[PDB]
């Protein structure tokens, strides 16, 4: 801490784009350290200060230990020739697994062409295909031919049968059996165990996505008259790229990972073809105005891509994208596909009209792609990496002690002891009375305290049993043994999850959130016992610390309705963000804390786009007012309030005013939102 | 097949002859086998193998011929593919008995429920729906000219389509006048609505609006003049005003449905026209008009299946003129408009449809509405344990061949094998459909085909398939590419409520909808989660329909009230000045509050006050029914209150029960045990008896005690004969009405736990069909007089399908206060003689007040005086109430229910007054004085309080309750410090006396030192036999619990055998014991005798009370639904005093039968807890271990007997006996079950 404070050149390191290459010397050493010692200390420092770069730092550690070219061979094109020739036996099938929507049979066809080997390819999609595959395999196993089976994940039981068959054969030396499938859990475990697995993924980037889309579409389809058609296809391709690459940056890019696959693209192409054939009626040219823009916008907003979208906010985002792209101004030479790329530069529409011009423009695109191409902020990348960074460490925690079995209970004893010490011993239950039951707030907090106390007893008993097992007092039961397996690896047990939480969370974060929630519950219970239910209005409740804050919002609405004798329908919500200490709450105003604002900064109760990942909102006053017939101002943006960073659950929506003349659409493209908890 | 139908001979003569010649040979072979059934004798029959191979070959050939013939008949008329094999055989075989065909049309046609026929059944004149709406054919189908079933059924389908098109033409021609008119005469509009069917009415309205808007948009034509669209909107609003005025009037049901459909369509038309005007659409080819569904009717087309064309964006469908009846229309929300748009886009692209979302979001109903809008037969396939696979290939072939839609509701719920097989079938069908879309394939000669059931089935283009899904998830990988998915996550509640409320004639609908919709979600969130609550959209729509009914009832009430006076009447004027919010809140309360738990009713009223401020629901006053309730309640010794009094909630609940019985034909009472649901129903029946002059009959059935086969009757697998079950017997008895049962009113009450297994057949009866179907093939129609009722402690194992069909009144435990039960007890004491038994039970009804019978017997006077002494302690804050509230805090091995303790206490007080009567009989010269009576009953009340409340607890907790009573009581208690109060008896004189005086010290023979089954008298034994006699005098079923070896079985046997009359039957229960054991025991010891009152079961020995010992009542295994069959059987016997002979299906009554059980505590592993409706009747005693004093006494007797062999060691008897006790007790203190499970000690050691 003192060294960090005294370092003048720390900030330039902390804001650097590649800090891992120049980590400062801060650790104290009694003796000079080895290169690997310096590497691990730099790894710890980068984890502490810049987790977004952790993976990069991790790579350096590998390069410090296993060689510079160690990881490089994977960063290359797959050389299936030598591997299948030498490292694969004839009876071992080559399982080519792909992520959904990606087909890898082209690689096998290319290899068969290169080696000059006859290959028989069969698609397994019906009962007939099983007979064809059996006949082809019986022929090739004797004659040593090559067999390929396409999309075998559709037949799990037949794959088990094929594995059993393969275990018994005596194949010819030149026989090879390729099985192309999509990554699904229904593939048999034994077949994966008894096969050579090759995982194929698409190369990330808008450029490769557009190239794949253009290659997949036949040339004659795009070349059909009128000449404007190709330009629309380019826009469509660009659109299909922008939504797809954005799925990498979820939950920021989209609320959830939708399956925007090639089927949507083919449906969109069919829609475009039908509408242009109807409008043009064979004319070699049609004006840009005559293009049915409304039909395309509505259909790809509701039918093609919007059908999969269930969140209203993602539907709004899709509407913004379609309205920005599909318009007559797309045919202007000055149109900008993505504005303020990297904050200074822009991407212009190609000025050509033929397919070849658009394909050349795509091929000539820069290789350096940032999130600003998709409308996201650049720091979205900095978010994604650190997520993957955590995804690294947690994964290694699942590897730390299933491989290693030497002492694990010696450390688990201390860990469970600390976890027991952190959690409070009890949660006092609220005293229901005749007077306070009329308060909706007391009902909500009583339900919360009941659930929290029950789950508290559950966790405390489980941890006590774990500590007893680590001391030898208690034997390892099946449930207990599973619990030690989860806790040692940092996995959250299923027995502990009874309120909505982020998926993939370790146990320390869960118990820390537990401690915060129980402390909040204790505080509100003490307030209720001391001052009755009347103090439940003046207490500042962190919506993150509640197991169902939507019930709290409804309870505040009901309390305002009861106090002011207004109908519940006639009440509407407004938000006031106050930085002043001691801001008095009106009779219809309720305090909240712990809110975080993703993608914006609030000054004077007005939003402004910011590059910060998240900003802590101060005491937020939720105020219920009679719904006045007020026109929706153009400078008003309706942000969501998601439960947590995963954005799986939406609590409610908040209308905020825009500080500057910024387009509200920029807030939708940026994915600005509010989180009850980080 | 060949003897069930007599017409099969004429259809298949050659196969009939071959089967005759085969049956003769097979019968001969089977006769030969029957004359020598040994396996080796059969094998050595000459040429048996070749003969059986020949028979197999020929039978296979005839079965193949029959299958080919039935497939030919199916293909001739493709709708038969929706019909099973036996049903198709019934249809063709009964070709000349057309009436038998009438039930099968609901499977083949969309709406045709029957065919109207000439009086001689030779010409078909039309079709009819379920609602009775009829379409009369323009050209009748002559069966005589087309005798074959398939031919005239095809002609019926053709004429249905032709006549529907020809009537749609006239309907459009007539409605064009209203389309172009500035004002619509209501009489002419109503006449037009009556003249034509609902389907054609809505289609005519849609066609007129679409053509008018098309002509308008053509006329504006780029000039920007919006006058024509304003004219269209004006006409639509005029029609809406006319319909709103007409729907407030009283209308027939069919015309009301037509008006509701027209309003629902015209609201959407008004919204669309307003949107077009706002958007300034100025060309017919703009997308804002093309994206709205449009109707183009071309009467000039000669073909009748390409006249109406329905268009939406790209898609250009034709209306298949399939009669749909009066279907339920859908409020065209923007979400349903999106669904229609996407689904029609998918159909135009030949893809399948997948509306996925949470449950109850309109997915399958929206798909059905879309299919019905285009006139195509939709066929929803449920996917929840009713998924008939064996017809599914046949159904798919039928859909492909005829042209018809198919929607899979919750396709996720199919299991993995089922999912994969159906996925493959739908994949093949979808590929066959997608083959249409290619342009190169010329359709002049294009016989598309699909591989189904190993045959090439032709696929029509009109067909489609839809797959509703529930996320949490994805579609199967086979069909992910072929199906377009749509997220129907959240329907528009507000607009649906708005349109429906406007359809019922409410002046204000926007505010009411915007209030009621958030209120339902508020109730869903705030109220405690219970299975029976249902705040989905179906409940909301039903509530709004009920609100409309209440509004119309109020209009008629005001109208008739004014008409009885001198006034001028107008329906609209009356409807103008009414509160709509009062009607809506009244409907909401009337529909919800009966289902509400007592904990949730004040929360619901708070929410209702919040959403509906300043509006309160005053309950409708039923003066006559309340007066009859008062009369019957005083007659039956029950409290009555006028609301917010002692017993107001119970009166309200019985009134709600009357309301639900009036509304529904099936209902349930789902309170906890001991809430007065059965008493409330009995009082209601006996009150309606007086009110309406209609005789009330009750048929109470315990469904779980009886097997399902006996309940519903079972078909004999051979030697075909039908044996009516009990429920079927009752239904047939009322239907026949031999004794005029139709005149009388009869209620069937299933007093037992509801389970899925025995309610499957009852689902058809409880549904709107009101039809019991049996495996015999008989269809019993429930008459209106029957009302199938249910009593359940809970509905934990009740299917939602059963709960939905039935109304419900939740009888929360705080409907019967302690004061009501105490008043019932004290009222029963003052007027029921306690010794006269059952002969004078009938005389209770002879006297309406029993004047001059105040001194019916000295027993009545004694028990009346006793009630007078006991009244101060039974008050609302008296000794008994405080004692019960304190006892509820104490833990008891068995669950402590209120009515169990109260019944135990009442039985003990009954025995107290019986003891006083005994003393009076034994002292005829001077009977009991009031001072001694006061002292005796005051002490007995405390004694009975202890032994009723803490009789289930340990000795320490009995002492605790004794201390509490000593604190709060005014009655003097024993003045000995270190003795518990329970150790003292109350003598016949008022003063206490220790139990130790009444236990003799006996000497046992050396012959039986360890097996004196006559129990050595000890303190616990004398206490427990005293209680045994007290609770056997009332015939209550005693039960005793305690740890193993405590001595309950011996004490029970000795006490029972001490009585002279009691005849003990020792039955031991096990995990496999059933009602059959008790029935067998009754057949052994007892016998059935017929009497004028009815069949009576009685012991063979005259003047002897047969008592059944059930040594382990707990041990019988529970079913999958947590109920012991034998326990329920015993419960119905002890509570109803009888049971139903299943073989005869008739009620029989026990006369001198009792039950007395023993148990171990339910904490032990092999045991189970007993039903709370059963534990209410039984008083449970806890026989703990004897302890040091009792053990010393018992084994002093045993060792004094044992040492008699050797006469020099008698002096060492007593010193030894202490040692045997002392060490034993020390072991019992040092080693416990916690250290090891088998460290258990008892007096058996
Ligand atoms: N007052 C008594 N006089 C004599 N023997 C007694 C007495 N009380 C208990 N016992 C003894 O206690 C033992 C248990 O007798 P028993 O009545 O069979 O217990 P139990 O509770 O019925 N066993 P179970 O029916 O399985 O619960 C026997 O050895 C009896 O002799
Ligand atoms: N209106 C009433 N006033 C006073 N006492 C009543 C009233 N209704 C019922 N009781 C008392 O409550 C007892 C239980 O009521 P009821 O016989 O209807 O049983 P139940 O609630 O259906 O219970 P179970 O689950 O045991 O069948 C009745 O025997 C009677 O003692
Ligand atoms: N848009 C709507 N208009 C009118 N009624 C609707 C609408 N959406 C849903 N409903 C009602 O809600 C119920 C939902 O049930 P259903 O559609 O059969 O299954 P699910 O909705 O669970 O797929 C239907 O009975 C229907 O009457
Ligand atoms: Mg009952």
């Amino acid at each position: 801490i003192a060294k960090v404070q005294a370092d003048e050149q720390f900030g330039i390191w902390l804001d650097s784009s590649s800090p891992e290459q120049t980590v400062p010397y801060l650790w104290s050493e009694e003796t000079p350290a080895t290169p690997i010692g310096q590497a691990i200390h730099r790894l710890l420092l980068i984890q502490a200060f810049r987790p977004d770069r952790l993976l990069a730092m991790a790579h350096m550690f590998v390069s410090t230990n296993l060689g510079e070219s160690f990881m490089s061979i994977m960063e290359q094109p797959l050389d299936l020739t030598h591997i299948v020739g030498t490292e694969v036996k004839p009876n071992t099938p080559v399982l080519m697994c792909s992520v959904p929507g990606y087909d890898a049979s082209g690689h096998v066809e290319d290899l068969a062409a290169e080696q000059n080997t006859q290959i028989t390819s069969i698609a397994i999609g019906s009962a007939e295909g099983f007979n064809q595959a059996d006949k082809a395999i019986n022929t090739a196993v004797k004659s040593g031919r090559w067999v390929m089976l396409k999309n075998v994940h559709l037949a799990p039981g037949w794959l088990m049968q094929l594995e059993k068959k393969l275990h018994s054969l005596q194949p010819h030396a030149c026989f090879r059996l390729f099985l192309t499938m999509e990554i699904n859990p229904k593939v048999p475990v034994n077949l994966l165990r008894a096969g050579r697995i090759f995982v194929f993924e698409p190369p990330p980037g808008v450029k490769a996505n557009m190239l794949r889309t253009f290659s997949s579409i036949p040339v004659s389809r795009i070349c059909k008259s009128p000449n404007e058609r190709a330009r629309l296809y380019f826009l469509l391709a660009w659109f299909h790229a922008i939504i797809q690459e954005r799925l990498r940056y979820a939950p920021l890019g989209w609320s959830k990972k939708y399956e925007f696959g090639e089927s949507d693209l083919r449906s969109a192409c069919d829609t475009v073809d039908t509408w242009l054939d109807d409008t043009a009626k064979g004319r070699q040219n049609i004006s840009p105005d005559k293009i049915p823009w409304s039909a395309l916008k509505t259909l790809m907003a509701q039918s093609i891509y919007g059908g999969r979208v269930d969140n209203e906010f993602d539907q709004r985002l899709l509407n913004t994208f379609l309205e920005r792209l599909f318009t007559t101004r797309s045919f202007d030479s000055e149109f900008k596909l993505a504005c303020k790329v990297d904050g200074h530069k822009d991407i212009q529409m190609p000025d050509g009209i033929r397919r070849e011009e658009f394909v050349q423009w795509v091929e000539l695109l820069p290789d350096t792609q940032t999130p600003s191409w998709l409308g996201l902020p650049n720091n979205a990348e900095r978010v994604l990496l650190t997520t993957q960074g955590v995804d690294m460490i947690s994964k290694m925690l699942k590897m730390q002690m299933l491989e290693d079995e030497d002492a694990w209970m010696r450390t688990l004893h201390t860990t469970a002891s600390n976890w027991l010490h952190l959690i409070p011993q009890t949660l006092s239950h609220l005293k229901r009375t005749v007077e306070n039951i009329k308060d909706p707030l007391f009902r909500f907090f009583e339900r919360e305290v009941k659930m929290g106390a029950k789950l508290l007893q559950d966790v405390r008993q489980d941890l006590a049993d774990v500590v007893q097992v680590c001391e030898g007092k208690k034997k390892q039961t099946n449930y207990l043994r599973t619990l030690i397996n989860e806790l040692v690896k940092g996995i959250l047990p299923r027995s502990w999850s009874h309120y909505t939480v982020p998926a993939g969370m370790t146990v320390i974060q869960w118990v820390s959130d537990f401690s915060e929630r129980i402390k909040q519950l204790q505080n509100i219970s003490l307030a209720a016992a001391s001052g009755g239910a009347k103090e439940l209005k003046n207490i500042h409740v962190c919506l993150g610390g509640l197991f169902v804050p939507e019930a709290y919002i409804t309870a505040t609405r009901q309390y305002v309705a009861q106090a002011n004798s207004w109908s519940l329908e006639e009440l509407c919500l407004e938000v006031n963000v106050t930085t002043s200490q001691g801001a008095t709450l009106d009779a219809c105003s309720f305090g909240v804390t712990g809110l975080k604002l993703q993608g914006a900064t609030c000054n004077n109760n007005k939003l402004s786009l910011s590059n910060a990942i998240s900003t802590a909102l101060p005491l937020t006053q939720l105020r219920w007012v009679k719904q006045t017939n007020t026109e929706k101002k153009a400078s008003v943006v309706t942000l969501p309030v998601y439960l947590n960073f995963t954005r799986a659950d939406l609590i409610f929506t908040v209308d905020f005013e825009i500080a500057t003349k910024e387009d509200p659409r920029s807030f939708y493209e940026r994915g600005v939102a509010v989180l009850c908890t980080e | 097949i060949f003897t069930g139908s007599a017409d099969i001979k004429h259809l298949l003569p050659v196969e009939t002859q071959e089967f005759q010649s085969i049956s003769t040979e097979f019968l001969a072979l089977m006769k030969k086998v029957s004359k020598s059934p040994l396996v080796m004798d059969v094998l050595n029959i000459q040429g048996v193998q070749r003969s059986l191979e020949r028979l197999a070959d020929l039978l296979g050939e005839i079965q193949k011929a029959l299958g080919e013939y039935l497939e030919r008949e199916r293909s001739s008329f493709p709708r038969f593919y929706f019909v099973g094999d036996e049903d198709l055989l019934e249809i063709i075989g009964n070709s000349k008995n057309v009436a038998k065909l009438q039930k099968h049309f609901k499977k083949m046609f969309a709406g045709v429920s029957s065919i109207i026929l000439n009086e001689d059944n030779s010409v078909v004149l039309g079709i009819s729906s379920r609602e009775g709406e009829e379409v009369m054919f323009k050209t009748p189908v002559s069966i005589t000219e087309h005798p074959k079933i398939n031919e005239w059924l095809t002609l019926v389908e053709k004429e249905m389509r032709v006549t529907l098109a020809k009537l749609l033409a006239e309907s459009v021609t007539e409605v064009e006048i209203f389309g172009k008119a500035t004002s619509i005469d209501p009489n002419t509009y109503i006449t037009w609505i009556d003249k034509y069917q609902a389907q054609l009415v809505v289609l005519s309205a849609q066609i007129a609006w679409s053509e008018n808007v098309e002509t308008a948009l053509s006329s504006m034509g780029g000039g920007g003049d919006a006058a024509p669209l304003h004219s269209v909107l004006s006409n639509v609003e005029v029609t809406l005003n006319v319909l709103a005025d007409s729907v407030l009037m009283e209308q027939p049901p069919l015309r009301r449905r037509k008006l509701e459909h027209l309003i629902t369509e015209l609201v959407h038309q008004r919204d669309v026209t307003r949107s077009l005007i706002k958007s300034k659409i100025d060309n017919a080819k703009s997308f804002e008009w093309l994206s709205q569904m449009r109707f183009y009717f071309d009467p000039k087309q000669t073909d009748v299946l390409q006249q109406l064309s329905i268009q939406m964006a790209n898609a250009k469908f034709n209306y298949g003129f399939e009669y749909l009846g009066v279907q339920d229309k859908l409020v065209q929300t923007p979400l349903t408009d999106r669904c229609y748009l996407t689904m029609t886009q998918a159909l135009e692209a030949r893809l399948g449809g997948s509306p996925f979302g949470p449950a109850g979001t309109g997915k399958t109903e929206s798909v059905k509405a879309l299919g019905h809008q285009l006139g195509r037969f939709v066929l929803v396939f449920n996917c929840d344990e009713t998924f008939d696979f064996q017809a599914m290939g046949r159904i798919f072939v039928g859909l492909c061949q005829v042209g018809a839609w198919g929607c899979f509701d919750e396709f996720n719920r199919l299991e993995e094998r089922m999912l994969s097989a159906v996925s493959q079938q739908v994949q093949c069908i979808q590929e066959a459909l997608r083959e249409h879309s290619n342009p190169n394939y010329d359709k002049t000669s294009a016989p598309i085909t699909c591989e189904l059931l190993n045959k090439q089935v032709k696929v029509s283009p009109d067909m489609a398939i839809f797959i509703t899904m529930n996320p949490g998830s994805n579609l199967p990988d086979n069909l992910k590419k072929l199906f377009r998915s749509l997220a129907m996550t959240k329907p528009d509640r507000q607009l649906i409520a708005q349109v429906m409320l406007y359809s019922q004639g409410f002046r204000t609908a926007e505010v009411l909808a915007n209030k009621i919709v958030p209120f339902f979600k508020l109730c869903d969130e705030q109220l405690s989660s219970q299975s029976h609550y249902d705040f989905g959209l179906r409940a909301l729509k039903s509530v709004l329909v009920s609100a409309g009914n209440v509004k119309r009832e109020r209009i008629q009430k005001i109208k008739r009230e004014k008409e009885e006076r001198g006034e001028a009447v107008d329906e609209g004027e009356i409807a103008e000045n009414l509160p709509e919010q009062e009607i809506l809140i009244q409907s909401v309360c009337e529909t919800m509050v009966p289902k509400l738990v007592a904990e949730d009713i004040p929360l619901l009223f708070s929410l209702l006050s919040d959403v509906f401020p300043g509006v309160q629901y005053h309950r409708g006053e039923m003066t006559a029914l309340r007066e009859e309730l008062k009369k019957v309640c005083q007659e039956m010794y029950l409290t009555y209150g006028d609301g917010e009094e002692v017993g107001g909630m119970w009166v309200e609940k019985v009134l709600q029960l009357y309301q639900i019985t009036q509304i529904n034909h099936g209902l349930m009472m789902v309170g906890p045990s001991g809430s007065g649901k059965s008493m409330a129903w009995r009082v209601l029946l006996k009150a309606l008896e007086r009110l309406e002059g209609v005789e009330g009959v009750a048929h109470i059935i315990d469904p779980k005690a009886i097997s399902k086969d006996h309940l519903y009757g079972t078909l004999d697998p051979n030697t075909r004969e039908w044996t009516d079950g009990l429920f079927t017997h009752v239904l047939r008895k009322i239907i026949d009405s031999v004794r005029g049962e139709l005149q009388k009113r009869q209620w069937i009450v299933f007093d037992g736990d509801v389970d899925p297994e025995w309610v499957e057949n009852l689902n058809s009866v409880l549904d709107d069909n009101k039809l019991l179907t049996l495996p015999n093939g008989e269809r019993l129609s429930l008459p209106p007089n029957v009302r199938i009722m249910f009593e359940v402690q809970d509905l934990k194992y009740a299917t939602l399908a059963t709960v939905s069909r039935c109304g419900m009144v939740w009888f929360s435990e705080d409907v019967l206060s302690t004061d009501m039960i105490f008043n019932n007890f004290l009222a029963r004491l003052r007027s029921i003689p306690l010794d006269e038994g059952e002969d004078e039970a009938q005389r209770r009804r002879k006297g309406k007040e029993d004047e001059g019978e105040e001194a019916a017997s000295p027993m009545l006077q004694i028990q009346r005086d006793a009630a007078t002494i006991m009244q101060p302690y039974f008050t609302s804050n008296g000794l008994v109430t405080k004692a019960l509230e304190h006892a509820f805090q104490l833990e008891h091995i068995m669950d402590l229910t209120r009515l169990r303790c109260l019944g135990s206490l009442f039985s003990m007080l009954h025995q107290a007054c019986r003891n006083v009567a005994q003393y009076n009989a034994n002292h005829p010269d001077f009977p009991m004085q009031i001072e001694q009576l006061e002292r005796y009953i005051q002490r007995y009340l405390v004694y009975a309080i202890l032994w009723s409340l803490s009789g289930d607890s340990r000795l320490k907790m009995r002492a605790e309750l004794g201390e509490y009573i000593r604190r709060i009581t005014t009655v003097p208690l024993p003045t000995a410090p270190n003795i518990p109060i329970i150790d003292y008896e109350v003598s016949i004189s008022g003063e206490w006396s220790p139990w130790q005086a009444k236990v003799p010290q006996i000497e046992v023979e050396t012959h039986k030192v360890a097996a004196p089954d006559v129990v050595v008298p000890t303190l616990d034994t004398v206490r427990h036999e005293a209680l045994l006699y007290t609770w056997l005098a009332e015939h209550k079923p005693l039960v005793l619990c305690g740890p193993p070896g405590s001595g309950k079985t011996m004490t029970l046997f000795s006490a029972l055998r001490a009585l002279p009359d009691m005849e003990v039957v020792g039955l031991n229960f096990s995990s496999a014991t059933t009602p059959e054991l008790l029935l067998k025991t009754f057949d052994h010891y007892c016998e059935y005798r017929r009497t004028p009152n009815g069949v009576v079961l009685a012991p063979v020995q005259l003047g002897k009370w047969l008592v059944l010992f059930c040594d382990e009542i707990n041990l019988p295994d529970m079913d999958k639904y947590g109920t012991q069959r034998v326990i329920s059987f015993i419960r119905q016997m002890v509570e109803h005093g009888g049971f139903y002979r299943t073989s005869d299906q008739t009620w029989v009554k026990l006369e001198r039968i009792q039950f007395v059980g023993a148990c171990n505590p339910p904490t032990d592993p092999g045991r189970k807890p007993l039903s709370h409706r059963f534990l209410r009747h039984v008083p449970v005693v806890y026989v703990d271990y004897p302890g040091p004093a009792s053990l010393t006494q018992i084994y002093g007797t045993f060792n004094r007997a044992m040492l008699r062999l050797i006469p020099s060691l008698r002096t060492y008897a007593e010193p030894l006996t202490a040692a045997m006790v002392e060490f034993y007790t020390m072991s019992q203190e040092r080693f416990t079950q916690d250290t090891q499970p088998h460290y258990i000690y008892s007096p058996r050691e």
